[PDB]
């Protein structure tokens, strides 16, 4: 998932000067800004708080996959702290996979996991 | 050199990068908000053709194919300019070719008419020996075809009464961003057009001598306005390539200098070192 | 020695006048450099168009550079030089080239070579 | 210092809002110096509209500076401060005038000055 | 008077960068730059000449009160020249005013004097 946050963060990083009028369709507003706009939110931390490497995976996954395209940018860093309570609720089956095998679960299973996460949050 | 000096020539510089890419970033958004106006223009001008493309031929009119409205020394030019500065040679070209052909045709200042929209133009007809007749000092970047309507009635005003022999409009179109080009073309007295007729009563409850010298005067000032647009759209364009340009050799200029202090303040540190060593071995 | 009572008003304000147009025509280079020469006011292209031509009109042709170049060289007198850089300030001789202006002597110098170029 | 658990929640926001404002004032100088500010969108003149209420508002009379100017000087606590500047960011204040902000105390200072200027 | 002086030379040396950049600034930037330019005219000064500080502030005040905004630039040496000479023949009384009390003289006086200079001064 490293390859294709490198690309997204990279390409916000030439095109964020330009954001002084959005235009020119999905070459600019669509993917780069909003794309990179989420994957600058994500890339925060608060002080003093580490967090697991499968819980990174999750959520790298999940802003590189396109399942944060609908959520705004203020709401991304709730998404992500509820998120992980949501995995340490109900995805044990994946955490255990990714920490016993080192590599992605089920990609239907994980696709449906995120999806009935996505169901219960709300937008505000 | 000093550097001093050096460091107030990189920070100038500097700072005229940034207001050059400031006014970069703002002809991106002005030529793209003017093609949307370009794009909107065409369907009337489109319909305009069709219609008018076939009940042309017939009697005379107030602006038929005549050349008689008193074709005598009183010809009028509709030059198209830029206000403010900052685009290279673009008002320079039009100013360059309206003169030339001006002073070429016509022998005496009886002879010369001209009506001019943009600021560089009024200066540079009244430094040069022009009869100036109406002008637009300034016009939304924009522009609604009211912005100039009543402007090219009174073009249409002065074709009438034989007070402009023929009408030629001098602007710029655009093939693309980078490249722009002069035209002149003489539009009123309609030379050509091609045969599409498929009418009979379509709007012809006037008959031929009735209907035109009324439908004519729009279908010339619908084209005036289309031309504006076109040549607005190049000034944005001309004022992009412009500043993108100065930006690079301004950045250009600016690792050149930044080279030249950094080579030069070492040598400096150098001789402090060997004064030190100096000062050293000699005690 | 420069001063209005050593030298006179005369001589004083044209070198004043010659100094100060060199300086705008030196600060100008970065501006010209960086923006092109189309991108002037009316103010600073004339000011451009005369400092070039006093510049190449300070250059002299000297005896002992003979030697050097075939040219014979000349001696003009401070009378002569402050005529001609007054009417070169006051703008007569801005429709000659630039080149005719180096390693001459007198101002009229400047117009037979003028003349031989075909102006 | 300057972290949501030293000075509270509402300090932090307030002081980030203000820096956030000025940096972008800082930026749309070139532009409003060259072109008018009507070239700017809706929410840019906002901002500058309340960027130089703020700018003028962060000066202060100090009771040292009787010497040099005469006027008497003032303590504003920190929950006044932020009161005030709390007030200037949601724009309870865009109609006086920007002259009134300078070398003053207290928000309420503002008012009186502005009254007294002829509101 | 010197407060304003300060003000406008500030001004004028912010709004200097931007003169290079075409003639067609914002209506307040040419008037500081014009403002700017009489000052600069104003500070000028000859070689073993010292003036009087009660001339001094009167031409500073002329400068920073607009009533020389509309002398062309070229012309501030000889109108400074000129009222200098006026102000030994008329308007005595606010020299010995200002000489004496250390203060400037009344507003409505000083303005007539001015006024009254500038009917008789001769423009190119």
């Amino acid at each position: 998932v490293a390859g294709t946050l490198r690309l997204d963060l990279a390409a916000y990083r030439e095109l964020e000067a330009f954001a002084q009028f959005g235009s020119d369709l999905d070459k600019a507003t669509q993917a780069k800004l909003a794309r990179g706009a989420r994957t600058v939110e994500v890339l925060k931390q608060d002080l003093h708080q580490p967090i697991p490497v499968e819980k990174q995976v999750l959520i790298i996954y999940a802003l590189t996959r396109g399942f944060l395209d609908d959520i705004p940018v203020e709401d991304v860093r709730r998404f992500e702290k509820e998120f992980y309570l949501f995995l340490d609720q109900n995805g044990q089956h994946l955490l255990e996979h990714i920490r016993t095998t080192k590599d992605l679960p089920n990609e239907d299973d994980l696709n449906k996991a995120i999806e009935a996460f996505k169901k219960t949050f709300v937008v505000s | 050199a000093s550097l001093r000096d050096i460091k107030t020539r990189i920070n100038a510089t500097k700072k005229t990068s940034q207001i050059t890419k400031a006014m970069e970033m703002v002809s991106t958004s002005k030529l793209n908000r003017a093609e949307q106006n370009a794009k909107s223009f065409v369907p009337y001008m489109e319909k305009i053709q069709e219609v008018v493309a076939n009940v042309a031929l017939g009697a005379g009119g107030a602006s038929h194919p005549m050349l008689v409205s008193r074709p005598v020394k009183k010809t009028g030019y509709l030059v198209i300019t830029s206000d403010r500065g900052l685009a290279g040679a673009y008002n320079s070209n039009v100013l360059r070719l309206v003169y030339q052909t001006i002073q070429k045709r016509h022998a005496s200042p009886d002879e010369y008419a001209i009506i001019v929209i943009g600021r560089v133009g009024l200066s540079f007809f009244r430094k040069r020996n022009m009869p100036v007749i109406l002008d637009i000092t300034r016009l939304p970047d924009q522009p609604s075809f009211a912005d100039i309507k009543e402007i090219a009635r009174k073009t249409v005003g002065l074709f009438a009464d034989g007070t402009f022999d023929e009408l030629y409009m001098y602007y710029n179109h655009y093939v693309s961003a980078i490249q722009q080009e002069v035209t002149e073309r003489k539009l009123l007295p309609l030379t050509d057009l091609a045969e599409n007729k498929q009418r009979t009563v379509y709007e012809f409850e006037p008959s031929q001598e009735e209907i035109l010298d009324v439908l004519l005067p729009q279908y010339a000032e619908s084209l005036i306005y289309g031309a504006l647009l076109d040549a607005k759209a190049s000034e944005h364009a001309a004022r992009m390539t412009a500043m993108k340009n100065a930006t690079d050799n301004a950045n250009e200029l600016i690792r050149t200098l930044t080279l030249s202090y950094n080579r030069a303040r070492q040598a400096a540190i150098t001789q402090e070192i060997t004064e030190i060593v100096a000062g050293a071995n000699a005690l | 020695a420069l001063a209005p009572e050593i030298v006179g008003e005369e001589h004083y304000q044209v070198a004043r006048k010659v100094q100060q147009t060199l300086q705008r025509y030196k600060e100008l280079q970065d501006i010209i450099a960086i923006l092109g020469m189309d991108e002037l006011s009316d103010e600073d292209k004339l000011v451009v168009h005369r400092a070039r031509r006093i510049q190449f009109f300070l250059s002299q042709n000297f005896h002992v550079a003979e030697q050097f170049t075939g040219q014979p060289g000349s001696y003009v007198p401070v009378k002569e030089t402050v005529r001609g850089f007054k009417e070169i300030l006051e703008g007569k001789y801005d429709h000659l080239p630039e080149d005719a202006f180096r390693l001459v002597g007198r101002i009229e110098e400047v117009v037979e070579k003028a003349k031989a170029m075909g102006v």
